């Protein structure tokens, strides 16, 4: 009771949560609810970022609809926000990214596991490779760091303070206080 | 262990585990061990056993029937099921049972899996004639009728030493 | 969160 | 849950759905409605089958009050009719049997498991030779074909396309657009 | 929301299904709802059956509030009626039993198991006697059968289609259509 | 479902059902009601009995309860009424206790389970003879028997039907028909 | 449905129910209810104890807001009153703790597992000594019994009636009937 | 393993495990072999069990009452049903128990699985009978009367050595 | 319905429960009711603690957000506040932190999992000596205690009564009755 | 092993497992063993266990008992329940224990089974009875007295080699 | 296996495994064995080891301190807290280690079970004692003094070999 | 089996299992077994397993360096890990591999348990260490310098023959 | 099922 | 069950 | 699906 | 229970 | 809670 | 068992 | 266990 | 373990 | 693997 | 591994 | 998704 | 089995 009424009470001031791994039900959610709020396009949308990481289609899908809409999408991270989250994290509109003090991001590249014969499992890795050459360049092109420098910087996992993100340019600014 | 193969020598067999193939390959091997032996002594078989399988059930019965040295059979604390037809398939004359011996004679359980109903109607076909060779079988070797055990049979019946004696599953009982 | 957001 | 508000509103109009295998819950659920629908006796009711099978007893069932009834009943297969998906869809009232360009349509010989003794397994034997025959009986009586010829054919699980069906009596026409 | 509307709905109309293994649970249930419907002195109870029987203390309860009251019982059986869905079948009121035409009633005989020492292993097996003989007596003066026709025909699991099991006197008439 | 409105309709003419093993959950519920219902102090509370029994402390607790108001509560046992279903059957207002026809009442003598230590062991043990005690002389007290006679009786499990539990004292008087 | 609105309707007269054992989310909801009807504070507030005993610091949460109002609390025991339950018992207003008389008390010690180095299990060994003696303090404060007297007595498990209890000082006083 | 064995060629037994139908094999077995020697010296078997199966039991029980040889049987540590009927089954005379050792008798138990009602009432009848012929065997083999033995067992009776000397399950307690 | 009832009544008050883990739902949720309370900016926001502890990056998006706001935070502890619990319960607003005469609060070390290659061991143990730096920080600004002494005391478990954490600094006052 | 078996020549007996049936049917068969090849030399005991059953336990030290030659016995690293009091029932002034021993004496523990109230009542007073015994026969290996034995034993007691040896569990303890 | 048995004629222990009670039995049975030759020979431990239980290093130790014979240990592959106590209980002038060993040193752990408060209290003064009595003894065959140690043993510490030889755990650190 | 055995007379040591703690002790013992005969005569060990421990790694190898006899090894099939380094350890010029054999090269992986920061901390500085004692003793018996060897460690690395002989793991390959 | 049930 | 409960 | 079902 | 709870 | 939260 | 069987 | 057993 | 046992 | 090992 | 440990 | 979807 | 196998 009290959650489903706090989140349809944030949701009527445009606000979304994304509090959990991303997987397909709640990356359909985030889509219809930002496909929702986009009927109104003269007023920005907030997305609240808490998410350890997740699966890469949905994540995608959530980008794509992110950046289809002319509404500018304001996003706030707190807490953790890694994988797949701090890239949906960076791909707010430019100057309008923000994170909390405390707040700790963590770039990690893909993984993922196969199985099969050796034609699928060749097939596959072109895949993997690829998708992961798509994330260089995208993260190359929103923070705004050379594609050779993000690959050299996401071979590791990386944790950046809130500081530390905004000068490598991850995040536009930070939350002092109210 | 040792006592095992020291009473072997005496021509001897015990049949103490469940009936099934490996316990049925032993007992006929030894069998036609001691038949390549001495042709004129007599084997005598052990029994205490809840029953087990079917088939070697039927297989240690052909192997006693074929081998020319009479085969003596002695109960001992239970026979059931396959026990007691091996038990009441020695030679005449020579079935014997403990005081305290407990008997026990029930129709064939089986279990048909699963399938279309023509496997099942083979599977039950197959069942039926088995129970009538086995009421067959079990109808020569006693005194009493085909008819009778129709009767008896159809659940289970549990005789004693002298149950067993009157019966004619057994020839005489053990005393001293 | 306002400001500035909301 | 919108589910249960498409079958409600779908069940207002006329129809009835079966999309599962079939067990003793579906099949009271499908008599209760069929019952219910039956006080009007002028309109007809619309079944649409879309399951692989399921117990013999439950089927016959709702065989028994579909032909219950005056309404006439028509049935609609899509996807897949298997086993006693593919008889009750035959049972509809002649003429108004329907199946989609793509459906596909199994006949199937009953199958069970037997346990217990000897007396137990034979009658049970006997049980199911006799459910055997009577479902030979009214699937040669319902398509219309000789008795020894589906008795013969039901010997191992035949395939069918809507145009097979239809030339061999299970379906009396093929839908192609609306 | 489609099973409670449809039962609700036929509740109104003084039916009750019977359509799952009779245990504690739903006896009660049915015990319940056949004194609810006791308020009204005239207007019969229907009650159908479609269930392989269950306990029998629930079966006996379900009987005793059966014949407790005024109102006559009509029991229709539909799909399978075993064990104690038959017993229940043929406890209804004289000339008001019915069967569907593919319907298939079994007469079985009681089964449980036993635990414990020597003692009570005895009286564990005189109360389950006496629990035989008690079914025995009642179903026999319900068929109208004598005792030990009854007794030697329950020996072993009985198969019965609609008028074989008429002509028995498990069944007064067998419904053939509206 | 059915069963909470049609509870809530029979809680209304003050109608009680003890339908399963009791528990500290079903006592609560038990308790809770007949503090209800002890609102009004001039209308009996009926008490309709099928359980194979359960935990003494919520049995005793029952039995406090039912003993503390001045309402008189009928006790009815339908099925079967084992262990604490019958001590609560029988610790009903004297003249007031009924059975179905068909009834089975089974005297049955309290057992738990004990572990720890040589010293717990013995404090438990202690413990439970005091029950057997407190018990054995509440039913001497409740159907009149001699506390001898009922500590013999309860040795080993007993059965009784309508009649001879009738005979005995547990039950006051059985119900015929309607 | 039914078993909720009685709790209600029962809260509604100020009385609380405890019928579980003693874990966080019941003390943290007992403690709501408590600072909810502490609103008024000239009405007195009435629990219910029917339960073995649970986690330390959830029973001195309810503790502490028990003696943190002004309104005074009236305790009732029924059935089964052991550990924390006992401590909540003796926990209420002077004058205004009862029993009913087949209700029983058992005096329990704390106990609890450790794991980890000699470090770690020294430090959890004092938390659980200091935890002990201020049990024996506090429950030798309420019930006016000696340190030692309460400190020998809580040795090992002991099992008070209701006339025990209230000799012993547990229990102010035992109801008999309304 | 070699101390087994070597008491073994002493004539002693161990019966140290739970009775069922290898170990009720392999007992009397060794009793044979031992019996199979001179008959005129006894064997001497001890006990340490806490009982089994009543069919293995049985079985034991008649293959020392058959022998001729006296049978010595010492109580050792504990002795349950089965163990204590074997104990009190030994030779009149010739019987004892050690200063501890813990004696306890009680009635079968059994566990008939589910079934047909017919089924069980032949499984229960069974059962008592084998229950009534497990007392009228104790109290022949004791100097108490059947009544006595009938109220005895109902429960659990655990007794002492002297206790089981008063009784008549033990002729002598050893004490060094 | 009774725990959604009394919760929702709290909140109207303005009195968060913080009662079980700390993990990434709970502290959502408490986010969303800090942010949602955050809309008057003059009534203080009381939050009351009993927790075993949680998750670190919850327990600082918890932090962060009763930082950010302008409503002074009140922190009342009762029953267990341990690991984020009793950092959240220091977290209050500086005159405005209190604790139950029974309250416990256990200071803790963080602790974690670790798994992977030499390279991502590596970073991870950065990472986490980063964080237990931080929190000993916080600490240290938040009580007044100097860097070393908060070093010393955490380096091992450490348990606290409401009047040693009031002298020690993590409590500013201790409340005894209303 | 192979170690074993040496060192069983030099009359040397390990106890290092839990007391149980078949490990308490060992020790005795090694002991009469032992009894037989010469009556007139000592019996050593090594002792490291944490304890075990009680029936066993009685086994063992009437073994111990009967035996005419004196039983040298030393405790090794732990000694625990079953192996403390087998320890203590060495022959007087000849039990021995290592210089970083680690003794304790701990009331008897069980579980008495779900069952009627009866058959609880009856193994209770059991219970009862064999923790009495237990105690009148420790203290009378000891220069304790039984209510001492009373009050140590209530809950569980360490002692170290010094402590068993000023109690009177042990007579000397091994210094090099 | 061949080679164990091949290496222990010329007087060499390996302990490869966990430390427990049977692999404690064997090592101190292997001990008293040797000891059994002429009491001139060294002894030669090798250790590699992740350690184990307390009470089996504990008579591991004091077996080693009984013997007369020098007994030399040599560190190899890994030694945690049993090994390395054991590597350190050798006699002076003759502990050696591999130069890539790896030695540890870590205060005991231990899993005390849930119960009375009183047990529990029980329970944490005995394993305060025994920690203390265990630091006590490694302060006796190390130069560092006690209080050094107590500061050391508080979390786990990891030495190679020229600290351990630095430390005082070995003696000295072959090359070739 | 026999043929292992057969092979052991001609100096000629398996290693086919995962590297862990029985495996490394039954190879060192093979080695000191070997190396007790005449030390003029070469040892060879031939190698195919996919890695295992590091501390039995390390013995092993340390164990190769510190006797006299030049040791030999063969690779077949593949060597991952701790079999790389071992094969990488052999005398110089004495290292062989088959022409289909593989090669792999990896940094050690660890499995870190819960705990508080600073175990966490000790447990991962003890794992630098260990994997930079590793890569510099690597560096020391290939000609390439330590900087190649942790550019090329990071991640997986396989080598064919070829490939393992120009990088200086293999001495020269085995062709015919 | 009417008629005549209802 | 009425006459009489109810 | 009409026509014609509905 | 009244009286006097309630 | 009050005096003085609430 | 002789006599008779051996 | 003699005497007298053996 | 001479002198002395054995 | 003679020539050469051995 | 002698010298000299034999 | 407008235009045009919708 | 001779005759005649073997």
């Amino acid at each position: 009771g009290l959650g489903d009424q706090v989140y349809n009470r944030l949701l009527n001031e445009r606000i979304i949560f994304l509090g959990q791994p991303v997987d397909d039900d709640i990356a359909n959610k985030i889509t219809a609810q930002l496909l929702l709020l986009a009927s109104d396009p003269e007023k920005d949308i907030y997305l609240y970022i808490n998410s350890p990481g997740g699966s890469i289609t949905a994540g995608m899908a959530i980008y794509d609809t992110m950046q289809y809409i002319k509404n500018d999408v304001v996003t706030i991270a707190m807490g953790l926000a890694a994988a797949m989250g701090q890239f949906l994290l960076s791909a707010g509109t430019p100057g309008k990214r923000f994170a909390l003090p405390n707040a700790e991001i963590l770039i990690h590249q893909p993984s993922a596991g196969l199985a099969g014969s050796a034609s699928d499992i060749k097939i596959h890795a072109e895949r993997l490779l690829h998708t992961k050459k798509r994330m260089a360049e995208l993260t190359s092109q929103h923070t705004g760091q050379t594609i050779e420098q993000i690959t050299r910087d996401s071979d590791r996992d990386r944790w950046f303070d809130a500081f530390e993100a905004k000068e490598y340019g991850l995040i536009d600014d930070v939350m002092t206080t109210a | 262990y040792d006592p095992y193969a020291k009473l072997f020598e005496e021509r001897v067999i015990f049949l103490g585990v469940q009936i099934d193939d490996a316990s049925a390959n032993d007992v006929m091997a030894q069998l036609l061990c001691l038949e390549s032996m001495d042709p004129d002594r007599d084997i005598s078989v052990y029994i205490n056993s809840p029953g087990g399988s079917f088939t070697a059930l039927t297989a240690i019965y052909d192997t006693m029937q074929y081998v020319k040295p009479d085969v003596q059979t002695v109960c001992m604390g239970q026979a059931a099921a396959a026990a007691a037809v091996l038990l009441a398939a020695g030679t005449p004359g020579k079935r014997m049972a403990l005081p305290n011996a407990r008997v026990l004679i029930h129709q064939p359980y089986s279990e048909t899996g699963r399938g279309q109903v023509s496997d099942l109607e083979i599977a039950a076909n197959e069942i039926l004639r088995m129970r009538s060779q086995l009421e067959d079988m079990l109808a020569k070797h006693s005194t009493t009728p085909v008819e009778k055990i129709r009767e008896d049979i159809e659940r289970d019946k549990i005789l004693t030493a002298e149950d067993a004696l009157s019966y004619g599953l057994i020839d005489q009982v053990i005393s001293t | 969160f306002s400001p500035a957001a909301p």
